[PDB]
């Protein structure tokens, strides 16, 4: 219930080329996350990294190439850990691997906060259905298990019968899209989900974007806010160490602004930071700078500012 | 101008503290660096500002300063660590950078092989040319530290003595030499000469006479 | 990296000139020093120069004889040495000098040798070390040779197993001596020839020496 | 009195890690500064680089680590050289090392122009007092010796008894802040100094910023303008060779705009370009590109444009 702050590592992925994403929490932990947050006068509670062990064959090969049942089922264990953390009065930060963890953290939140809304910052809409993308895409496919209007087009995969769609199409706003499949594009249109693509930001501005965003979410009533920030939303020059880097994305300035704005509502309840994959960096510098950016996002969302803060009454 | 003791000892896995004493005008007043002289190489920086490690140096190394003194801790001792360690800082009375004299740290991971000693008398050729050299050859010793005493019968000799510093051998044991210059008459007038070599506090002493073989 | 050069043997009263070639393009922005190491003594800082060569500092030990210079255009530091003595004999090392809470030298070179000895070039008197444990050791004494090295073979390398040549002693005079020694079985002495061939290539001096004075 | 142009090198710093800042004037001189200015039809007068020799011990160590008394006292010699240069009818450009030279150049200007105002372009506010930061920060602390409202909280360091506060809180506007200590943050607030942080630029725009800036400085009367441009105001990708590079800063476009605007008032009297430190560059390219940027700023401020200028009546 966002009075203090919980840090939860959830190193989940499906393996294959994007398996260094499971190493993201350490990378961010190693960007000095907790210092910052501690030094932002936050009471912190570090809930550690979750067990991610494949079902039902934990032999080598499955670890390198994981099955969907294994993720869906690790999200169940996540929703539970998110749920209890909210229940004890904490704001959830979940350091991620692949954007699929959003399934467990939104499901967890919804549970003790059923009026919540979502800001999905991302180059992708991650809103494919199981029948619209490959076995591999579950990271780019998690929003069709949460939205409540898609269940007519969404089948029962084993590991996923616990998920109970906890969002209507009018509770999620997208910021930063530039890489959207036709299946996704039609869904956005057809079910009247509002979104601000890189085009709408060129036109409107990050200032007017956030203005329009809040009106559509918290405009006629206060709700708890769930920021699912995906790192590939930042232009790749800023965030190179990620699996699907798409060019033309947020500047550093745009991204902090978004965080700055979310904090300034003082309604933020849970935050997801995902797709940080150090195996994909050109150097240690590139891995480090990506995680440094990811520590800034969180810091901002939890009160960091570019112009000062805190307390002083200075001496002579 | 800085004092650090000359030598240190341990077996791999153990730990030491090399101490650096100076004064008001340097350590009492300035920051201290620590440099590792790997034998037969230019030194490398380990530590500045008293305890600040440089990259890739492990945390085994630790420095510390207190008033007029400083100290380099090194734990989990390893081979390839053994070398010369110097402290350095600035002295604000003389307006220079100063170093300690150095400390030689040997890591004993090999057994205390006492030296094999061969002593030769002066050659016919040399005596014919009105000269005389005694040759003491010292080999396969570990660790690489020895001390030499020549004795004409029972009397000690330090005049006309030239001794090499120990060197490493093929097997990572050590070899040294010592040379005693005599007149032919000094050689012929004494009943015997002896090279006395002391290694880790134990003596080996070989003897030669002018009477042949 | 830092890499020094143009060390060598110079006669007392002599001059000499070191170079240090730095790799960093930031070489021109940074103080460099010169530290020398007398043979197996400690380190003595000798001179230091500013990024631009507006400021030079010298040790009492080397002041007014030695002159530190740099050419940033050539990424080279220099040290001009005049009026050289025995006591200047040392390995000379360039280093980068930088500041933080205090001062540290973070980049160093491999070194370069300066020997300042009075002694002139010559060849050695070779003398056999005849033999008198079942095995015997016989050898050759290589006496008063300047400078280093001497290159030594027994039966032109054909005798290899058991050959032991020590590191030479540098005598008080500045003249070198070393000992050569081979371990053999006592049966073998009479039938087979023992010769330590020796070479002082500097003097183009080659000496072949026979070792039979056992007298028994 | 800004009819022609004076170039003055002031290679000052406190040493320690940021001592390559004393090499800045050469770097800019070596970016072809004088050509540009000469080829911008300016009568130039090159007053050379100033002596910077520590007080009262000019031995090696002090050169590497300089004392405050040494800077305060080299600023006195600077204010004098600035003063005479203004007195003879010149616009002052002072190529810098650390931002502390601002103490001597503003003091110099004030002297023959006591109605002057200041635009401080910088990621920092450099407005700590001697009792709010370390012995080392004098580069990030020079504005509390100039402002006239801070003297109750500002002690008499030796080397600094000549400084006579020549600016009220309502004569300085900051552009580009993103790294501000709590002590600084309170001062800005408490004494009602106006400023445009990277946040206000994301929101307002560099166009509206300069509009709001001039209204607050020269809005009801014409005054002589003192641009103290600090190079770390540019985002580090543009200006990497500097001591405190803070991310999220001005684009090239934003920075030239500011210069373009200052020139377009035709009121610019003196300009400071500081914190150019080539020792801190990854390569010669990085050192060179930082100084190239610094030559553009000046050039713009003195009439350079991105769309043409000058004179022609072309042949056939
Ligand atoms: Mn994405
Ligand atoms: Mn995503
Ligand atoms: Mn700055
Ligand atoms: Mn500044």
């Amino acid at each position: 219930m966002v009075h203090s702050v919980a840090v939860i590592g959830a190193p989940f992925s499906q393996g294959q080329k994007r398996k260094g994403v499971e190493h993201g929490p350490a990378a961010i932990r190693e960007a000095g996350l907790m210092k910052r947050l501690s030094s932002l006068g936050c009471h912190l509670k570090d809930f550690g990294d979750l067990s991610f062990t494949p079902v039902p064959k934990d032999d080598l090969y499955n670890n390198l190439i994981v099955n969907p049942r294994s993720v869906g089922l690790a999200n169940q264990e996540l929703a539970e850990v998110v749920s209890r953390a909210v229940s004890d009065g904490y704001s959830c930060v979940t350091l991620g691997g692949d954007h699929s963890l959003a399934i467990g953290t939104i499901s967890g939140h919804a549970r003790h906060c059923p009026d919540l809304c979502v800001v999905w910052v991302d180059a992708h809409a991650d809103i494919n259905t199981p029948l619209t993308t490959s076995s591999g895409n579950l990271h780019g496919q998690p929003v069709s298990f949460l939205l409540r209007e898609l269940q007519d087009k969404v089948p029962q995969l084993p590991g996923f019968s616990w998920i109970k769609p906890c969002i209507s199409s009018a509770s999620i706003v997208y910021i930063g899209l530039r890489d959207v499949d036709p299946p996704e594009h039609f869904i956005l249109k057809n079910y009247d989900i509002q979104y601000f693509s890189m085009r709408d930001i060129d036109r409107l501005g990050i200032q007017k974007v956030m203005e329009r965003t809040f009106d559509l979410l918290i405009g006629k009533r206060q709700r708890p806010i769930h920021l699912s920030f995906d790192i590939d939303a930042f232009d790749p020059t800023l965030a190179p160490a990620t699996g699907t880097p798409v060019v033309g994305g947020l500047t550093y300035r745009e991204g902090m602004y978004i965080a700055e704005e979310i904090h300034n509502t003082g309604l933020l309840s849970a935050l997801d930071l995902v797709e940080v994959n150090p195996q994909l960096a050109t150097s240690e510098e590139e891995a480090k700078t990506t995680a440094n950016l990811a520590v800034d996002v969180i810091a901002s969302s939890f009160g960091q500012t570019r112009e000062g803060g805190h307390i002083v009454y200075d001496q002579l | 101008v800085l004092t650090q003791p000359p030598s240190v000892s341990a077996a791999p896995g153990q730990k030491v503290a090399v101490s650096c004493s100076g004064s008001s005008s340097n350590i009492g007043s300035h920051y201290v660096s620590w440099y590792q002289q790997l034998p037969g190489t230019a030194p490398k920086l380990l530590i500045y500002d008293n305890s600040e490690r440089t990259s890739g140096i492990p945390d085994r190394f630790s420095g510390s300063k207190s008033g007029t003194s400083a100290t380099l801790g090194i734990t989990g001792l390893q081979t390839g660590d053994e070398a010369d360690y110097y402290c350095g800082t600035w002295d604000e009375l003389t307006s220079n950078l100063v170093f300690g004299g150095g400390t030689r740290l040997t890591v004993l991971g090999q057994p205390k092989a006492a030296p094999s000693v061969t002593l030769f008398p002066p050659s016919s050729e040399e005596l014919q040319a009105n000269k005389a050299t005694l040759v003491c050859l010292i080999s396969d010793f570990y660790p690489g530290a020895v001390t030499v005493a020549w004795k004409a019968d029972s009397s000690p000799v330090k005049a006309g003595v030239e001794t090499t510093t120990p060197s490493k051998q093929s097997n990572n044991k050590y070899a040294a030499s010592s040379y005693l210059s005599l007149t032919p008459e000094q050689w012929k007038s004494h009943r015997s000469y002896s090279c006395q070599v002391t290694h880790e506090g134990s003596t080996v002493e070989k003897t030669v006479a002018p009477t042949e073989c | 990296q830092l890499l020094e050069s143009g060390g060598g043997l110079v006669r007392p009263g002599g001059s000499l000139r070191l170079s240090c070639a730095a790799s960093e393009f930031t070489f021109r922005y940074d103080y460099h020093v010169w530290v020398r190491q007398a043979p197996g003594k400690g380190l003595e800082w000798v001179s230091a120069i500013s990024g631009s060569g507006g400021s030079t500092y010298y040790a009492d030990s080397v002041k007014s004889r030695f002159t530190i210079s740099r050419d940033n255009s050539k990424n080279t530091l220099y040290l001009q040495m005049n009026s050289l003595r025995a006591e200047d004999t040392a390995v000379y090392y360039c280093a980068r000098l930088r500041a933080d809470l205090g001062l540290y030298m973070d980049l160093w070179g491999r070194g370069t040798l300066v020997t300042v000895s009075s002694a002139s070039t010559k060849g050695p008197s070779v003398f056999p070390l005849a033999p008198s444990g079942g095995t015997a050791a016989l050898g050759c004494l290589v006496k008063d040779y300047f400078p280093e090295p001497v290159t030594v073979s027994w039966n032109s390398g054909a005798l290899t197993s058991g050959v032991h040549t020590f590191p030479a002693v540098l005598q008080s005079s500045g003249l070198y001596s070393l000992s050569s020694v081979v371990t053999v079985p006592s049966s073998s002495l009479g039938t087979q020839t023992y010769i330590c061939n020796v070479n002082h290539k500097p003097s183009n001096t080659k000496v072949d020496k026979r070792v039979e004075p056992k007298s028994c």
